[PDB]
């Protein structure tokens, strides 16, 4: 009875020095709750990239919250080419039932200037 | 309630070896165990969380591992300021449980 | 760094009342839940209670409910945990803990909680 949040643009293309910018709308239901930001690595191991609440302890990936409760902007500053790749945003429950409830996942292409 | 369980309950080593202690959980959680270390007289110290993932500043040579029921933690190349008691919590349920600690010993 | 400051610890007599605090810096104390996880003489970890974060979601242990009441002010980051009908069981080293993950990332030096006569 808890919706996966949903994880817009499908296809971002951005020229290499430009920053590329994601947004993963989440409507929570109690605010017990954490986003976190995935890359999918070779052979679909999940890197975790940023997160919110920030940890703020790489710093090319933030996590920016919206005025409304339910946009968040992760942003890549100064995107490489090597950037390219498979991107999501997952939910987790902590409190209770703790459940990893991950949204589609989205391309980034890296062109070149 | 989920009840947590360790072994050994005391360990006795010396430097450079290499320690494997377990956790059991009385029901799955899949990967939501945490491994902490304390000091006499100190607060708990963060080591592993997700049963894998290596908390930052953690020494590489701490590894874990597992995932529904069993899980284990690894010190490679023990050094002297690894001698302490380790706990394991799962954070799958509420309430947090723990386990009873493990105790490595200098020997 | 972060750093979590917990202060209110004092021998209290067994049906008394006691406060404590949690002095939150480091850190965006409202961006992040806490909990309180108390070690009692010679026992294990015994996770206490939990606080959202905005406040309004509320967790407790069994055998504290009805008798621990947790509350943040994130005004002045601070963290309370008031606690009422005290045992001697209750007796234990009450830890200010950083909550909002999985995982509990800092743990504050504690604070002495004895109940006797």
């Amino acid at each position: 009875p808890w919706n996966p949040p949903t994880f817009s643009p499908a296809l971002l293309v951005v020229t290499e020095g430009d920053n590329a910018t994601f947004t993963c709308s989440f409507s929570n239901t109690s605010e017990s709750f954490v986003l976190n930001w995935y890359r999918m690595s070779p052979s679909n191991q999940t890197d975790k990239l940023a997160a919110f609440p920030e940890d703020r302890s790489d710093c090319r990936f933030r996590v920016t919250q919206l005025p409304n409760g339910r946009d968040f902007h992760m942003s890549v500053v100064r995107a490489r080419r090597n950037d390219s790749g498979t991107y999501l945003c997952g939910a987790i429950s902590l409190a209770p039932k703790a459940q990893i409830k991950e949204s589609l996942r989205a391309e980034l292409r890296v062109t070149e200037r | 309630d989920i009840q947590m369980t360790q072994s050994p309950s005391s360990l006795s080593a010396s430097v450079g070896d290499s320690i494997t202690i377990t956790c059991r959980a009385s029901l799955s959680i899949n990967t939501f165990l945490n491994w902490y270390q304390q000091k006499p007289g100190k607060a708990p110290n963060l080591l592993i969380y997700a049963a894998s993932s290596l908390h930052g500043g953690v020494p590489s040579r701490f590894s874990g591992s597992g995932s529904g029921t069993d899980f284990t933690l690894t010190i490679r190349t023990l050094q002297p300021e690894d001698f302490a008691t380790y706990y394991c919590q799962q954070s799958s349920n509420t309430p947090f449980t723990f386990g009873p600690g493990t105790v490595v010993d200098f020997r | 760094e972060v750093q979590l400051l917990e202060s209110g610890g004092v021998l209290v007599q067994p049906g008394g009342s006691l406060r404590l605090s949690c002095a939150a810096s480091g850190f965006t104390f409202s961006n992040f839940g806490m909990t309180w996880v108390r070690q009692a003489p010679g026992k294990g970890l015994e996770w206490v209670s939990g606080i959202s974060g905005g406040g309004r979601d509320t967790y407790f242990a069994d055998s504290v409910k009805g008798r621990f009441t947790i509350s943040r002010d994130n005004s002045k980051n601070t963290l309370y945990l008031q606690m009422n009908s005290l045992k001697g069981e209750d007796t234990a080293v009450y830890y200010c803990v950083k909550w909002g993950n999985i995982y509990f990332d800092y743990w504050g030096q504690g604070t002495l909680v004895t109940v006797s006569s």
